[PDB]
């Protein structure tokens, strides 16, 4: 109930040296819109993303907590950080709440530095932390995505290919969701570049 | 979550099934629910998994530290008084469910831990949803001082049987064989579940997707 | 409780109790309506002027409602059993719908409750 | 306490074609984190030309699938003709809306053949509330399933792709595979997949294996 | 009845070549009590069928009373026709959905055993109106207890004689009693065949204890 | 919350009503009559649970006008204020309970004006003035400062004029325009809707 | 569970079930709910069993560090009154009856009885647990002055084997301890060791 | 759900969207929100889909009966009279309805509301529904009972649009329909897709 | 209230308490709780007095009508029958467990336990009420098979006694019912008559 | 309830409060000030809680008025912006938590013009017009029916007046005046108070 109260859905997607990460773009409040551009992808990295959903302002908390403690470790050590790493910092920044817990779920994409593997990862609430080689999914549809991502996602997909499956995913599981959409934003992550998109969707 | 672990003649052998799930929808096929404590020492986990990892990461940190203070190999009763005084200071509120099995100096030791802090020092304990499966398996098919081969077979069967029978179990089993000389960490040991062959092949073309605007950042 | 089948078919054909009931409005005294252009006329005979009765309580002339009114012949107690009826649905017309009645609509609902009393037990 | 209501699991769904109709369902009844029975088709014929499948609470879909063969056979006994399709989906709007106040935990779908020999799903609510639809899916993993059919049968959220007619053998694959993805994410959907098609000569029953976890 | 007063833990079922077998211990539990050690939860509802219940023992033996009725009066009536254990199943299954919709159920389990025909009938009523068929059949902690192993038996050996039937639904007795802290050592044996139904008991399984020197 | 009030004079009695009708937080209906004509000289103004209103005002119309019919002359104001709390009081005991506050303004020829005060739970009380409502707390005092028994229709107009005045100037609820009425022995008229029209 | 513990002139005999349950279902059957406080004092606990283990734990260093300050063998009171204190304190927190049973060179065989609450109370002999309600009428008309320590054994065994087969929370073996001078001797009844009393049938 | 209504001089304009929800999930997106009663009345759904689609189809059953019996077609005031009296005696048993019952009879176009709390009220506009407060924000602003036919049809879709962007319970296809003096027809029903190419473009 | 009867080759010993408290208030302390349901057949009674009193009432009333129509002899079994029609009829109303115990031409003599819920059982012994917890075990490993008359009554008594040191619900005096063909024998344990067993002290 | 709306055009950005304090059934009163000066160029408008909206109102005001006077130069409305919203979702999980709900109006030299939402629970969204309050139920249809990111400020004004017009059709409460501000290059400007006199 209360991770629903804004609503919001965001998804993480393998691909064969790339990684993609998409959100809806729709901040409201209970049935409500208030605007369709809510920033739920934070870059944390020059190929590294954390998605965040739940509660708005739990969703900002984090980010900038995370942004924090991000640029107090680059500073510290003169190096970006790993996407492992960033999975355990995520993960104890969200522990050190377990009885009054941040209301996001975290996902993140990216590719190792200096290696270039992708890596995806989600983590509940409290900061548990699940990598897969797929897919991962956060937020109030998940149900409706983990059919989409079951469905469609295939082994070794080029960018395209990975932006299209991310796409038809993303699309029809928040059409299916009443307090998700109004529109979606899709980055694929390659190794020389970056490519962000937004896609036509319903505003309903 | 099915997690078992029986004493046999030379050691332990630790079981987990691999399925995590977020409330009846399954969120990870392959989880790893074997917990390195110390080379000689692991943990499976059930309950809250957070707390879980964070408990284990808890001790097997601070038993590194203890065991560069003293020079010398963890024991097993360590890592469990550490565990149960730590689980019952905080009342049940930390949901962790652990079998922690090890080798040490003393020879091989199982204990299964509950959230509340009690212990029990058993020859063989299943932990989980589907302990229930796998408690009657062992309790119809374990003997004393098996062999590890026997052991394995009978671990993987318990696991199996949880996960058959348990809708919160499922997928690969992982089994960890601890002796005094060897610690085999077998994952995935079986496979017995895979995905149906797929009869079909979705629509998923290049040019499927409208997009309404593109920003393209060249990496240096 | 008196479930006694009192309207019952003759070997002709011939409903015996509707047969009187009719030779007891023959009794009653003459009432004769007709319809005009913009006016309606009801007149009733009196068979005896008793010089001592009330007028008013003897009328057989009776408003059902605003637009609608009857005469009778036949027995007087009867009619206002029927006359109390019908003005009780004239207000349930009201009621329900909103809208008075029809003239069809309340001459209809009192046919239908003496063809009830034709064919139901005991009475 | 007492609650008269279990949870039993199961998903069923119903694909609308231009001469058939298909009705699938897993046969797995479950309760909490148990399985009763891995053998429990939720596919039950009507007519020759109508199928029923009903998930939710196990008991009430039995009552009302005995009720729904006695009211067919009462009505074939009243009016000397079999029930066509839609006939058979407003008898069942009234049966589920004679509960309103106690209702029948089940999601019926409806799938058959109209009167102009066309593919017809009907699905309902618990209490009744009814529509035609092209494709449906009801149960625990509706929500998986359904916009996966969107994508494919309906061509939603696509540009540049024609609308081909649905084929029976392309709607028997899309079946297959997304029951078996949603056997890969629901907990509840397993064991084996019953199919049942409707065509004008008759009705075919197929059966897929599921993975058993 | 919303609150049980005596009940009864699991009862077993299982199928086997030429017949089917269940097992129910004899206690009637009051809470934690033992209180009734010597109580048959078995009953014989015909030649082809018998019936074993788990829950409220005053409902089961009520329930034995209106099916043992029913029973008498189709003998009596002496025409050639008798239930088969597939009607009394039905039967079953529809008075307990029927005491579920007023809102005052039957606190039972009830696994029906039979044998019509050449064929073997297993079924499961709840006191829902939950109702199925299947080769065995556990309830109460048995589901989680000894319907695995049957099922794992069943799944490497779908056809089982009537002897490894039998050490089956022994094994299982035993880690029931191993396990289950409503269960007890002392439990009856039914197995309907061709020949008809047969009731044996008071039987014990035989325990192993070494693990307490561990 | 709906407004009522009624003003008793020596030859008349006045009374108004809000015109809203109301769901959540929008007004549904802003040209809403709350009064009833029982007969020639009796109005029933009704307030309350929504559905409850209009099925007791109507009940209640139905019978007084069944009443006229039956016996050819019309209930007197007092009749029919007592018809009304007995047939309140019994619904309120049993399984259909009516939540309605009421007003009965009446002209009797021979008892003159008449005018009572009837709340939900059937206490019936006689009042030379009356009001139902949360405007009620605003505006019986105004009632208790200028009212006086002998007071004129066009001051009793001015009066009630007065109090809703003060119910747009301190009442939290948006209540622009009333319906208002006069009961004499002529009679109802309907007098002129008093308004607060918003730029 | 059961627990009971007697005392004889030169010692004590402590017994105890084994049964662990969660609910209706035995998560442990061979549970030693006897547990070595010191040398020569036991302590049988029933109730929670994270409440009682580490109250146990935490009285075994408790006396363990007193006894080596005093350089003197513990009294079997100063263990209860240790169990007492910590039972008091945190009544409102734990669920733990305990039975504190041993030898002492000043005072012999000593039972005291630790129920929840708090209150502490030495007594000839002492039960407790669930099980426990089911005999107290047989330890009334059983128990009789100057037994032995085999009589001892045998009152416990019998005792709890009764107890066993009434209560649901009770069952698998009997753990026994005779604690005298000379040292422990622990034991187990398990399978047809255990006293069999004849259910009444027809 | 959003549902509007409103009479004009050449009858009634009737709208509806058509998504049924259930919580977050979006149950279909093709629900037909407008009832056709019979060919001369139209009913709305709000509230429960089956609660109203079972009463206003005894409401038409009872139009039926009454036009067989009368040889006269019921009036709008009567057809909501009678559907107000019938779920007045399921009060306080949960039942949710809110529908707006609308025609043209003698007394002209007709357009009532009526809800399971037993309110029952004529006027010139209503919407009703969890996003009737958008709808109801457009349409005053458009509203004139003066509107030529093409003006009220752009206002009616322009209104529940409107309602589909702000609400989430909103959504999928608005559907048209015209009750005139001989009847009502369907007008339109066009995706929120369409009409936000037409109307951001 | 403890209750308990108990058959031996031609007949039965029935036995009760004679406390009815109201809380922790006695408000009868000679209470009769074995009721003669017919010339042969009596009950023990616990629970709610009201209602065993009610339905102790009916079933005498029903016996004694079949009896006169069967010019016969009531059967045990056809009490207990009537006696478990009654409170499993209204099981949800009442709070009534029931021991019926008698004598029969056709079967001796009988003991039938109707506890709370309305289930029917016959036993070689039955015991009932708040008291019966505490001699379980005693009762458990005291009963015999083959036992006389005279050692029925004893037996009993004993029982009876320890559940009443025991339970603070059970006191008062032992009321004693020996039935046989011959007839009834009442008699009443009071004061020193009462079985003693000594308080363990030290 | 109390109503709040911003309106943001090319270079100025339009807000607008009701003026009623209201306890109960009585507005108290009815010149009623929801508008917090930050800077020069920053307006804070706060609903929510009595008590909370003035105290968590005038803490931000302090510290940014501390903020000049420490630095000798302003905060933009951006950092204002995340200021406040920091501030206020570390209460919300303190001992003192705010229930009040937020328009930050501000003028940037660089940025141009800024408007801010932000509920209690301390969400921030940047939009190009908001409203809070029941009557945002009401008029943010109207709003995303007539707005145009080009719109001039007498337009602005138009629109804000429809909007405010429709507020006295359709809701329940009396919300008759209106105070109105204008943030542009040149600062706060006070715009006439829109205002619906009842008569």
């Amino acid at each position: 109930s209360i991770m629903s109260y804004n609503g919001g859905a965001v998804m993480a997607m393998k691909g064969k040296n790339c990684v993609a990460i998409a959100a809806d773009r729709r901040f409201g409040i209970q049935a409500q819109m208030v605007t369709t551009d809510f920033q739920k992808i934070f870059p944390m990295g020059d190929r590294l993303y954390i998605g965040l959903a739940g509660l708005a302002t739990d969703v900002q908390t984090v980010a900038q907590r995370l942004k924090f403690r991000l640029n107090l470790y680059e500073l510290k050590e003169g190096r970006q950080i790993k996407p492992y790493t960033l999975m355990s910092m995520v993960a104890n920044l969200l522990y050190e709440k377990r009885f009054g817990p941040y209301y996001t779920e975290p996902v993140i994409a990216g590719l190792d530095p200096k290696t270039f593997k992708p890596f995806i990862c989600s983590l509940d609430l409290i900061g548990c932390p699940m990598v897969t080689d797929d897919f991962v999914v956060s937020g109030t549809c998940t149900e409706q995505m983990y059919g989409m991502c079951e469905s469609l996602w295939e082994p070794n997909m080029d960018p395209e290919h990975l932006f299209e499956t991310i796409s038809q995913a993303m699309l029809n599981a928040v059409d299916r969701d009443a307090v998700s959409g109004m529109g979606v934003i899709v980055h694929i992550i390659e190794k020389d570049k970056i490519t962000t998109r937004t896609l036509k969707a319903r505003m309903d | 979550t099915t997690i078992a672990g029986v004493v046999y003649k030379d050691g332990i052998v630790l079981g987990a099934d691999t399925r995590a799930t977020e409330g009846m929808v399954v969120a990870d096929k392959n989880c790893s629910k074997i917990h390195f404590i110390s080379p000689n020492i692991y943990c499976c986990g059930a309950g809250t998994a957070a707390d879980t990892d964070m408990t284990t990461q808890l001790i097997s940190s601070n038993l590194e530290l203890h065991s560069l203070s003293t020079g010398r190999l963890p024991r097993v009763v360590t890592a469990n008084r550490m565990l149960k005084q730590m689980l019952f200071r905080y009342q049940g509120y930390i949901g962790a469910a652990l079998v922690l099995g090890g080798v040490d100096v003393t020879g091989p030791h199982l204990y299964s831990i509950y959230p509340h802090g009690s212990t029990d020092k058993l020859p063989y304990v299943t932990m989980g949803s589907g302990s229930l499966a796998a408690m009657a398996v062992f309790e119809d098919k374990f003997r004393p001082d098996m062999e590890e081969e026997e052991a394995k077979k009978l671990v993987s069967e318990a696991i199996a049987a949880g996960i058959f029978n348990d809708l919160g179990s499922g997928s690969n089993i992982d089994l960890c064989v601890i002796s005094k000389s060897k610690l085999d960490f077998l994952r995935p040991y079986s496979v017995p579940n895979k995905k149906g062959t797929r009869f079909g092949r979705y629509r998923c073309e290049k040019g499927t997707n409208a997009v309404l605007t593109e920003k393209v950042t060249t990496l240096e | 409780s008196y479930d006694r089948a009192i309207t019952v078919f003759s070997p002709d054909g011939h409903l015996f109790q509707v047969e009187y009931a009719q030779e007891a409005v023959k009794k009653g005294s003459t009432a004769v309506g007709v319809r005009g252009k913009d006016i309606v006329v009801l007149g009733v005979e009196k068979k005896s002027v008793a010089k001592l009765q009330d007028e008013r309580t003897v009328r057989k002339i009776c408003a059902l409602d605003d637009n609608v009114c009857m005469a009778f012949a036949g027995l007087t107690a009867d009619a206002r059993i029927v006359i109390n009826r019908a003005r009780v649905e004239c207000q349930s017309h009201r009621l329900t719908v909103e809208d008075p009645v029809t003239v069809e609509y309340i001459t209809r609902y009192i046919a239908s409750l003496k063809q009830r009393y034709t064919q139901s037990n005991g009475r | 306490r007492f609650s008269p209501y279990a949870f039993n699991g199961g998903t069923v769904l119903a694909i609308a074609g231009e001469d058939f109709s298909i009705v699938a369902s897993d046969t797995r009844l479950s309760e909490g984190f148990s399985i009763h029975t891995r053998d429990s088709p939720k596919c039950y014929k009507l007519t020759d030309k109508t199928v029923i499948g009903c998930s939710g609470f196990h008991g009430d879909c039995l009552t009302l699938t005995k009720i729904i063969e006695a009211r067919l056979k009462m009505y074939k006994h009243s009016n000397n003709k079999a029930m066509t399709t839609g006939a058979i989906a407003a008898m069942l709007s009234t049966i589920l809306y004679s509960r309103r106040f106690f209702p029948y935990y089940v999601y019926n779908i409806i799938g058959g053949l109209d009167e102009e020999g066309k593919g017809a799903v009907y699905s309902f609510d618990p209490v009744g509330s009814y529509q035609r639809d092209s494709f449906k899916a009801g149960g625990s993993a509706s929500a998986m399933l359904q916009p996966l059919l969107d994508n494919q049968v309906g061509f939603k959220n696509m540009q540049n792709v024609e609308h081909v007619p649905l084929s029976l053998d392309r709607a028997m694959r899309l079946v297959k595979d997304v029951f078996i993805s949603a056997a890969e994410r629901d907990v509840y959907t397993g064991d084996a997949l019953k199919v049942c098609i409707v065509t004008k000569e008759g009705i075919r029953g197929e059966t897929v294996p599921l993975r058993k976890d | 009845t919303q609150n049980p007063m005596v009940t009864g833990t699991s009862v077993l079922g299982l199928k086997f070549e030429g017949g089917v077998v269940i097992a129910a211990d004899m206690l009637g539990s009051y809470g934690s009590l033992a209180r009734f050690r010597n109580i048959s939860r078995i009953m014989r509802v015909n030649n082809s069928t018998m019936l074993g219940a788990s829950g409220d023992y005053a409902d089961f033996q009520y329930l034995k009373q209106v099916l043992g009725q029913m029973v008498i009066d189709e003998e009596l009536l002496g025409d050639g026709h008798s239930y088969s254990p597939k009607a009394i199943h039905s039967w079953l299954t529809r008075a307990m959905y029927s005491r579920r919709s007023k809102m005052n159920p039957l606190w039972n389990t009830m696994v029906i055993g039979g044998y019509a025909d050449g064929e073997s009938f297993l079924g499961y009523v709840d006191m829902l109106g939950v109702a199925y068929e299947a080769p065995s059949l556990a309830t109460g902690y048995g589901a989680y207890l000894a319907q695995p192993l049957l099922r794992e038996v069943l799944e490497k050996q779908p056809v089982l004689s009537q002897t490894e039937a039998r050490e089956l639904v022994e094994r299982c007795m035993r880690v029931l009693y191993y396990r289950d802290a409503r269960s007890y050592n002392r439990f009856q044996i039914a197995t309907v065949t061709e020949k008809g139904v047969e009731i044996e008991g008071p039987l014990s399984a035989e325990t192993n204890w070494d693990i307490a020197h561990m | 919350m709906e407004y009522l009030i009624g003003i008793q004079g020596p030859d008349y009695v006045l009374v108004a009503s809000d015109r809203v009708a109301a769901s959540n937080i929008v007004q549904m209906k802003d040209d809403h009559d709350k009064m009833f004509k029982m007969s020639e000289k009796i109005l029933l103004l009704c307030v309350g649970e929504a559905g409850d209103t209009v099925q007791f005002a109507e009940y209640i119309q139905k019978n007084v006008q069944l009443y006229k019919m039956r016996n050819g002359y019309e209930l007197s104001p007092t009749a029919a204020a007592n018809f009304t709390r007995r047939n309140l009081a019994d619904y309120l005991r049993s399984r259909t309970p009516y939540h309605v506050n009421l007003l009965l303004a009446g002209y009797d020829e021979h008892e003159g004006p008449a005018l009572y005060y009837m709340d939900y739970l059937a206490a019936l009380a006689k009042a030379p003035f009356a009001a139902h409502g949360y405007g009620a707390f605003l505006t019986l005092s105004i009632l208790d400062r200028y009212y006086t028994p002998t007071i004129s229709r066009e001051k009793a107009v001015e009066l009630l004029r007065k109090c809703l005045e003060e119910l747009q100037k301190r009442f939290i609820l948006n209540l622009p325009t009333f319906s208002v009425r006069i009961i004499d022995r002529n009679g109802i008229h309907d007098l002129d809707n008093i308004s607060f029209p918003k730029q | 569970t059961t627990i009971m513990a007697v005392q004889f002139d030169g010692g004590v005999v402590l017994g105890a079930d084994s049964r662990t349950t969660t609910g209706s279902y035995i998560a442990n059957r061979v549970t030693d709910k006897l547990t070595p406080i010191h040398d020569r004092i036991f302590c049988c606990r029933s109730g929670s069993a994270a409440d009682t283990q580490a109250v146990a734990d935490a009285v075994t260093y408790q006396l363990g560090f007193h006894s080596i300050e005093l350089n003197e063998p513990p009294l079997v009171h100063t263990a209860a009154s240790l169990f007492k204190e910590m039972c008091y304190r945190y009544r409102e927190d734990l669920m733990a009856g305990i039975i504190i049973a041993g030898w002492d060179p000043q005072e012999g065989g000593q039972v005291y009885s630790v129920p929840m609450g708090g209150m502490m109370v030495r007594q000839p002999f002492a039960i407790g647990g669930s099980g426990s309600s089911y005999i107290y009428g047989y330890v009334d008309a059983t128990y009789r002055e100057g037994m032995t320590k085999e009589e001892c054994l045998q009152f416990t065994a019998n005792a709890l084997a009764l107890a066993m087969e009434r209560d649901g929370s009770s069952g698998g073996v009997i753990r026994l301890a005779a604690i005298a001078e000379p040292g422990v001797e622990r034991q187990v009844l398990l399978g047809d060791q255990i006293p069999k009393f004849t259910i009444a049938t027809l | 759900t959003t549902t509007l209504a409103f009479k004009f001089r050449h009858g009634v304009i009737v709208a509806a969207d058509s998504r049924a929800t259930a919580g977050a999930y979006i149950a279909s997106q093709t629900v037909k929100k407008v009832i056709e009663i019979n060919p001369y009345l139209l009913g709305t759904m709000a509230g429960g889909a089956a609660d109203c689609s079972f009463w206003e189809r005894l409401l038409a059953r009872q139009c039926r009966i009454y036009e067989l019996r009368n040889k006269e077609r019921i009036s709008v005031a009567a057809a909501s009279k009678l559907l107000a009296n019938m779920v007045y005696q399921y009060k306080g048993m949960g039942l949710s309805m809110g529908t707006m019952i609308c025609g043209w009879d003698k007394r002209g176009p007709g357009l009532y509301y009526v809800d399971s709390e037993g309110n029952r009220i004529s006027g010139a506009t209503f919407s009703v529904g969890s996003g009737s407060v958008y709808a109801y924000g457009v349409m005053d602003r458009g509203y004139s009972y003066d509107l030529e036919v093409e003006e009220a049809y752009d206002l009616a879709r322009r209104a529940i649009y409107q309602a589909t962007y702000r609400d989430a319970y909103s959504g999928g296809s608005v559907s048209l329909y015209h009750v005139r003096e001989d009847g009502w027809i369907r007008v339109s029903s066009d995706n929120v897709a369409d009409l936000h190419d037409k109307y951001s473009g």
